[PDB]
RNA sequence: AACGAGACUCUGGCAUGCUAACUAGUUACGCGACCGGUCGGCGUAACUUCUUAGAGGGACAAGUGGCGUUCAGCCACCCGAGAUUGAGCAAUAACAGGUCUGUGAUGCCCUUAGAUGUCCGGGGCUGCACGCGCGCUACACUGACUGGCUCAGCGUGUCCUACGCCGGCAGGCGCGGGUAACCCGUUGAACCCCAUUCGUGAUGGGGAUCGGGGAUUGCAAUUAUUCCCCAUGAACGAGGAAUUCCCAGUAAGUGCGGGUCAUAAGCUUGCGUUGAUUAAGUCCCUGCCCUUUGUACACACCGCCCG
RNA sequence: CUCCCCUGUGAGGAACUACUGUCUUCACGCAGAAAGCGUCUAGCCAUGGCGUUAGUAUGAGUGUCGUGCAGCCUCCAGGACCCCCC
RNA sequence: GAGUAGUGUUGGGUCGCGAAAGGCCUUGUGGUACUGCCUGAUAGGGUGCUUGCGAGUGCCCCGGGAGGUCUCGUAGACCACCAUG
């Protein structure tokens, strides 16, 4: 199932050059599950990033 | 009235999507008649978010050596892509350029986790303006590739690879390689 | 990066500490103090010590600046700090004690006190932390 | 508290407020022209918006709102010309860095009248089976050509060069101005902009290598100094392992000035013009810095030291 | 344990020719894959690039023939609904 | 009736838990909290769910009633080359 997701904070950046944003995810069904996840290119707080695996966490780089 | 390039009608368009509607321009407010406002958006962090979509499809149209400095030599393609592109599908061009970014920009995406030399990707999740950025790209060298030698324009070749990128087909390179990033996604995951 | 240099922030220090009263809380009006108050060459100097001496200024009003000691603010801080409710907190009609601290008030002969109340010793004895 | 960082000097951005300009223009009025205007066309009063350049103002994280031991300071917004202008100068120390070849700046050595001196005439640094390096130019359709339309700035000049006339083109002749905001010079530079011809092939893309001729410079050009006309028209199909430079009037394209210069910029040093993609983050790699730590080293790991 | 709002392809009709848009068949050029097989590179190693499979297997579109697919009416279904469970 | 009957145990005890039949002799308390499950009391002992975590909040039985994606915060990040000067 393809989902929604909502930026609740921005923690730190992942990376080996420093690439990846590790941000907060709520999601926009108006659940209130909160999962970390990686993500690629500028996020600020706000934004809306789809997912395609909604089920899946984020592990550190 | 604000009407682009003399004959379009920028208010009318839609955004089909949550995240790309608060970064993809010319909808209320920032609809111009002309690509060039030499702004400078490269000023501070997502300032850049807020400049004119078909100024952003014409910035990266330069985007090799010979072509480099002149920037008109694009506001003209683009005059005429327009222009090309209503008469085959039929509806305001500027939908076809917000489907075409709107499908074109990858949706997950591979970092490359090892040591140099060994290749071993990682899947990771684009990014709003990263999907934007990527996706227009995309179509850039999309339309450069197409148009190096079969003669034909590259008024015609994008006016192709964007209407292609557009209804979802293979035709487009853009898609293409969108396809490859999210395959290569699932194989990692 | 914007920071202050140490020139800066002890200028505005000692401006501050001497002439507080001639000083407010507008940019261009303390500027104009500290040309003649002063005497600084250039300009970008000049223009930012008085930033400071304003910005340490909107800092004091607030309360105690950890850098100045000005008699006018030890007088306003001697205003705010006095204080009193009606009645003090040291007045109840009732205090509640232990039987052993109405001992210790029976040595001194106190045990005749009226506002006391005897409450009830606690009978378990845990006043240790669990160690490990 | 002191030096280093900053501050500072030099450059760019602001000023319809000031000081003014016949060696810069403006507005206004005349004459001039061709159909009320258009004109770098000609002259007088009007003033500083333009054009210069002095004085001094202006920005200080300032104002508001967020994150902060509400502390530094960090983010967003407004008010604004500007919320990051680009260079110079550079401590305590050192390198057994480059410099007898920039010095009438030298300590030694050698040379000293068939001179390692100097001047004269030629040759040589330029040579060619090969490696390694900056840099130019291209591989074409966002392109080549052909006509047409309107743009810069820094500087250079007793040599820059106005206008004629002869010259297909390079060039000759001549007659003129300027030690320069006066004369070259309204510096009509290149892309770009508008029409035209070309049609995916070693093609008009690319032009090396050559064979003839004209003209310049110079005593002197053969070992083509350069420039110019015809021909010759070859490699080259976006470049393997590796790697270099770069964050905003910036990368990049594009011409232009100064240096070298009798004649010369594929170099340098500056100058404008057209002008972006992406990041506002991290120590992975590389590089140096601190801190802790071990040391039998201190001429300091190119150390010390055991048979 | 339902009922009834919108989606489907299961049956009957008009229409089907005229209307428009999509799947059939032929000429057309354009992108264009892999199981694998080899090679090169990460000190050793493909989970990668590049060669060969092949410009195959394919898919997006323009013009030919369809007597198609339809759009307009019904149900048979499927899902939003409810309930219910919490 | 009777803390008897019955029932129950580590060492004992003057025991712990705790009935009913039936009568008699005339009322035969109020106020006020809570309450997941297991064991053995609203005590003692284990053990939980609500949102990954931390807070809150609720979780005995019945009837009826309506109101529903409980609220607030939030790092929860973990997959051997090499002598000498
Ligand atoms: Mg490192
Ligand atoms: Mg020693």
């Amino acid at each position: 199932p393809i989902k929604l997701a909502r930026v609740t904070k921005v923690l730190g950046r992942t990376g080996s050059q420093g690439q990846c944003t590790q941000v907060r995810v709520e999601f926009m069904d108006d659940t209130s599950r909160s999962i970390i996840r990686n993500v690629k290119g500028p996020v600020r707080e706000g934004d809306v990033l789809t997912l395609l695996e909604s089920e899946r966490e984020a592990r550190r780089l | 009235d604000i009407k682009l390039f003399g004959k379009w009608s920028t208010d009318d368009v839609q955004i089909n999507d949550i995240s790309l509607q608060d970064y993809i321009a010319v909808k209320e407010k920032y609809a111009k008649y002309l690509p060039h406002s030499a702004g400078r958006y490269a000023a501070k962090r997502f300032r850049k978010a807020q400049c004119p979509i078909v100024e952003r499809l014409t910035n990266s149209m330069m985007m090799h050596g010979r072509n480099n400095g002149k920037k008109l030599m694009t506001v003209r393609i683009v005059k005429h892509a327009f222009e090309i592109i209503h008469l085959l599908t039929g509806e305001n061009p500027l939908q076809v350029l917000v489907n075409a970014i709107i499908n074109s920009g990858p949706r997950e995406d591979s970092t490359r986790i090892g040591r140099a030399g060994t290749v071993r990707r990682q899947a990771v999740d684009v990014s709003p303006l990263r999907r934007v950025n990527q996706a227009i790209w995309l179509l850039c060298t999309g339309a450069r590739e197409a148009a190096f030698r079969n003669i034909k324009t590259i008024a015609e070749c994008l006016a192709d690879e964007l209407i292609n990128a557009a209804k979802g087909s293979s035709n487009s390179y853009a898609i293409k390689k969108k396809d490859e990033l999210e395959r290569v996604a699932k194989s990692n995951r | 990066g914007r920071v202050r240099t140490k020139t800066v922030k002890k200028a505005a220090r000692v401006i501050i500490e001497k002439y507080y009263t001639r000083l407010g809380n507008d940019f261009h009006t303390n500027k104009r103090v500290c040309e003649e108050i002063a005497i600084i060459p250039s300009k970008k100097l000049r223009n930012k010590i008085a930033g400071y001496v304003t910005h340490l200024m909107k800092r004091i009003q607030r309360g105690p600046v950890r850098g100045i000691s000005i008699k006018l603010q030890e007088e306003e801080r001697e205003r705010r700090d006095n204080y009193v409710p009606e009645v003090s907190a040291l007045d109840q009609e009732i205090i509640e004690v232990d039987p052993d601290t109405k001992e210790m008030l029976k040595l001194l002969d106190f045990g005749s006190l009226s506002n006391l109340q005897v409450t009830q010793p606690t009978v378990g004895m845990n006043f240790k932390t669990p160690r490990g």
